[PDB]
């Protein structure tokens, strides 16, 4: 296990992901609900993990 | 963030639960 599942939770394809640390998911950036453009200063979580109200 | 350069295929994986609403 490493670099979360290597897939687009979006895709279920492969391509630049970014790995969250709330969840084994992984992000083409664009393919967020909201866009990164510029991959996170340190931590990230997905879209859902976010929802939780921690970030990072 | 741990953003990956992964090239997986196109065909399938896992499909553990069912549909999600
Ligand atoms: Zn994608
Ligand atoms: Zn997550």
């Amino acid at each position: 296990g490493s670099k979360n599942e290597d897939e687009c939770a979006v895709c279920r394809d492969g391509g630049e992901l970014i790995c969250c640390d709330g969840c084994p998911r992984a992000f083409h950036l664009a393919c967020l609900s909201p866009p990164l453009r510029e991959i996170p200063s340190g931590t990230w979580r997905c879209s859902s993990c976010l929802q939780a109200t921690v970030q990072e | 963030a741990r953003t990956k350069q992964t090239a997986r295929k196109s065909t399938g994986g896992k499909a553990p639960r069912k549909q999600l609403c």
